């Protein structure tokens, strides 16, 4: 069933905040899919990616910067979300944890 | 035989001309290296210990002109350390196997006085 | 028709015990003996002194391919072999500027000129270590050409001996060395091109900083136990000499301990290089005391070598002070009768390893030869052997032999295959070098890492 | 059964990567064919019923060379019938290779980034086979110490003519 | 050699794999080109919702 | 044998100087890197020691 939280983060820099927040998650018992902490290595990673975000994600976590909005990868992973969202009529689904200072409500993808 | 004093040795050498084509048994004991000409030198200690033998060293002398020493003993060395890079085990082995060999008075030896 | 007997190659110990014979090729496949947790870097340089080392410590982080990779060993990368991190973030950088480093230099007295600029560089790095939390391993001293070159009583041996009595690792890295592509002869060319020895460049720049960093590269298991294998050096001072002892032993646990023995031991005497009674007593009594301190019981032979003869006299002192049950051998090593074999046929000199015995008490060694393992001898030119003479004591001229080349494998300072003479001796020299290049020390350290 | 960890790479320039990491796996327990560490035919056979995984040394010169797609082509292959995805594992090393010139039975993948550092890379290596559950033996230094003198301490060998 | 990559798309063109890594290249190759208009997706399949497609 | 030292002075003296001179030796004898010197002292050296 469907209880996993993904997570969408920037590949490079977002890695210290995500590996933090996945681990915190992981130990208060919240199932989580991270793209460098969970992914097999030698895997079709899209085919897994998507596969995952359509089946085994319940909640989708985007931690929000600068450059994970202006990441090719990451809006991919949005765009999925919003699709799976409309199925799953639950508009309580993504969540953009907003963590850059520069950041302000002000340059954010319509989505 | 042309005499090159050393620091503590006796250095022995082939004035250019003495030999034929300045070489000996087809081995090149006098050449020469750019605008200096080199000269294959030995030096020889007797010695007793462990069985009586003659112990010889290599060395290299240079000339200006194949006729008189650089009298600078820097030079000499800076001349040597790089003639030094080209010659090899067979090429050492051959120089003063060839170089003896002059020596040789009758067939198989050579006397000294 | 003279019969040359051969010493196998001794093997050294590596990670979990592993044996093999080339540090390059043990440790890049095994890893070292003792791992540390890591290496806090420390630089005493300029800004671009710094950057050139962050520099070149991102580069040996990758893998470094030298031109001929067959002969010589590539280098996998610092972490790959050592198994700790040496990260260039991590430097806790003391600034030295080329302005102070000019007004120095200008100074008519030479000799001040060099205390000066070696007091520059300790003195920053006696701040750092007494004010700056950050723990510093090893610091490593980026010194400019300038200094190399202009100040010629010596920098090294006088800024590697000022800091020994506050016991601080250092490591002397000349950005020549470092920058070698950027310092060259106005020919268009590096002054000292090292691009097809690059990997074995970064393999003995890695080997140093690790051991002065307290981990253990590479330990002997081939020497025999219960033997204090103990070299002496007479250095000159101008008309007094100095000697120095370094020690090599097994343990309980079997094994190789490897630390200088010295102490202060003055002699100022017509005939040079020998020892009066009191000082020859003074040092194998010294030697003695650290073996037992270390095992308990006292060893069963005393294999004292030098490069000198022994006199009758300090033999005598050292008998004298010597317990019972424990014998003494004194082997002089000597590397000027030129006995140079060519081969007959063909164009690569005579192997390393290769030994010929003069009688029962005397032998030559070819601790220098052509190495099989990395296919490159260790000799551009014929080699030179050493001879091994037993001097005093009963001893075997073979198993002399196989002690000597076991000794000739522990230079802790180079990544080479082995060393041409035993490295007690050429530790001991370094020793010499370093503890007559400042006042007398009331106990120096005895640890190489704070000398190499 | 499956249990060897196949190594496929260029014959003359990535012989010393490969070396160093089928000693190192090999010093870990696992069973390592490289044809540098032991024709064709003998090569299909492995990937076919004897490979477990297929790590491709991946580098500039590593997909222009005609005979490792080949191995490429047959590891595709088996990777289908086993029915596991995690067959092929990229490793990545040479420094100019970005993920934009990969051939396209391997672009789909993650590679493993050995471009920085190898003992990371490494270490990223045995994280992908513990999680697939790789059966590994006892890294004994003993069978292991053979391979270790066939491929160098065994060199060491001294030629014993006059 | 090309210059636009269309996919014919289908409840079945998603599902092979081996379509999926012409895409994948293409991708790649899109970024080579910045050709943000390279792949333009051809959807015949009424049964498709049109919105179940890979993220790419 | 430290511990029956008549004086005061020479007790605490010789206590200090038996664990620092261990100390001070081990970092310049030995080749290990210890970072921080742990003297786990026995119980006897606070109060006896006073
Ligand atoms: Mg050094």
């Amino acid at each position: 069933a469907r209880n996993k939280i993904f997570i969408s983060h920037a590949a490079p820099d977002d890695n210290d905040f995500t590996k933090w927040l996945a681990l915190k998650l992981i130990a208060l018992g919240y199932e989580v899919w991270c793209d460098v902490l969970f992914l097999d290595k030698g895997a079709d990673f899209w085919k897994v990616i998507d596969k995952e975000i359509r089946e085994g994600a319940i909640k989708f976590l985007l931690a929000t910067s600068e450059i994970a909005i202006k990441r090719d990868g990451v809006l991919k992973e949005i765009a999925v979300a919003e699709k799976v969202k409309k199925q799953l009529k639950d508009d309580n689904f993504i969540i953009p944890l907003i963590i850059d200072e520069n950041l302000s409500y002000d340059d954010l993808p319509p989505e | 035989v042309r005499e090159y004093p050393m620091s503590n040795k006796m250095g022995y050498w082939f004035e250019k001309g003495k030999l034929e084509k300045d070489k000996f048994n087809k081995v090149l004991l006098v050449g020469k290296q750019k605008d200096k000409h080199w000269h294959f030198g030995i030096s020889a200690a007797g010695k007793l210990y462990p069985f009586p033998v003659l112990m010889i060293s290599s060395h290299i002398f240079f000339t200006k002109d194949g006729k008189e020493l650089i009298e600078s003993k820097k030079i000499q060395h800076a001349a040597r350390r790089r003639q030094g890079k080209n010659w090899w085990n067979d090429d050492w082995r051959n120089k003063l196997l060839a170089f003896v060999k002059y020596l040789s008075d009758d067939e198989n030896s050579f006397y000294l006085e | 028709m003279k019969e040359l007997i051969y010493i196998h190659e001794p093997n050294i110990l590596f990670a979990n015990g592993q044996k093999c014979a080339d540090p390059r090729d043990g440790l890049a496949l095994f890893g070292p003996f003792t791992k540390i947790y890591g290496i806090k870097s420390g630089v005493v340089g300029t800004q671009y002194g710094l950057s050139i080392f962050k520099n070149y410590i991102n580069h040996i982080q990758k893998p470094i391919y030298n031109a001929n990779n067959i002969t010589r060993p590539m280098f996998p990368g610092f972490e790959a072999v050592f198994g700790c991190k040496w990260d260039a973030d991590n430097v806790v950088f003391k600034e030295v500027t080329k302005e102070e480093i000019e007004k120095i230099l200008y100074t008519e007295s030479n000799h001040k000129r060099t205390y000066d600029l070696v007091s520059l560089f300790i003195n920053k790095i006696i701040t750092a270590n007494k004010n700056e939390d950050e723990k510093v391993d090893v610091w490593f001293l980026v010194i400019p050409d300038e200094i190399y070159q202009y100040c010629r009583a010596q920098f090294h041996d006088q800024l590697k001996a000022r800091l020994l009595e506050h016991t601080i690792p250092t490591q002397i890295l000349r950005e020549s060395t470092l920058a070698w592509r950027d310092f060259k002869n106005k020919f268009g060319a590096p002054k000292r091109d090292f691009s097809k020895i690059e990997g074995h460049l970064a393999w003995t720049i890695s080997t140093a900083a690790f051991y002065k960093a307290g981990g253990k590269p590479w330990k002997l298991s081939d020497i025999r136990s219960g033997v204090c294998y103990l070299g002496l050096v007479y250095k000159q001072i101008e008309p007094k000499n100095a000697c120095c002892a370094a020690q090599m032993f097994l343990d309980n646990g079997d094994g190789t301990v490897f630390k200088g023995e010295v102490g202060p031991w003055y002699n100022q005497e017509k005939h040079e290089f020998h020892l009066n009674p009191k000082e020859a007593k003074a040092l194998l009594t010294q030697a003695l005391n650290s073996y037992k301190e270390q095992n308990g019981v006292f060893p069963k032979e005393i294999f004292i070598h030098a490069k000198t003869k022994f006199n009758g006299q300090e033999w005598n002192a050292f008998q004298e002070v010597t317990p019972e049950g424990t014998n003494l051998v004194g082997v002089t090593i000597t590397k000027t009768k030129p006995l140079k074999l060519f081969k007959s046929e063909g164009n690569y000199p005579i192997m390393r390893g290769n030994a010929f015995i003069v009688n029962e008490r005397s032998a030559f060694l070819w601790t220098v030869g052509y190495v099989p393992k990395t296919e490159s001898t260790l000799s551009m030119e014929v080699p030179n052997p050493i001879f091994i003479e037993i001097n005093k004591g009963e001893a075997d001229i073979e198993q002399v032999l196989k002690d000597v080349l076991a000794l000739t494998k522990l230079n802790y300072n180079a990544c080479i295959y082995a060393d041409g003479v035993p490295v007690t001796l050429r530790f001991a020299d370094k020793i010499g070098e370093i503890l007559t290049a400042s006042t007398e020390l009331k106990a120096p350290p005895l640890a190489f890492k704070y000398y190499i | 059964a499956r249990n060897k960890i196949f190594i496929s790479h260029a014959a003359p320039d990535d012989n010393d990567f490969t070396k160093w990491l089928a000693l190192k796996l090999i010093a870990l327990g696992y069973e390592v064919w490289c044809d540098v560490l032991f024709f064709w035919k003998v090569i299909d056979k492995e990937i076919r019923e004897g490979a477990i995984k297929f790590l491709l040394a991946t580098s500039e010169i590593a997909i222009k060379r005609d005979g490792v797609l080949k191995e490429i082509a047959v590891a595709e292959k088996v990777k289908k019938q086993l029915k596991d995805d995690n067959f092929i594992i990229p490793l990545i090393i040479d420094e100019n290779l970005s993920y934009d010139d990969l051939p396209p039975e391997i672009i789909r993948l993650n590679a493993v980034d050995f471009k920085k550092s190898w003992a990371v890379g490494l270490q990223d290596l045995l994280k992908a086979l513990d999680d697939q559950k790789v059966e590994k033996n006892s890294p004994d230094p003993d069978k292991s110490n053979a391979l270790y003198q066939q491929i160098f301490l065994h060199n060491k060998g001294i030629i014993e003519r006059e």
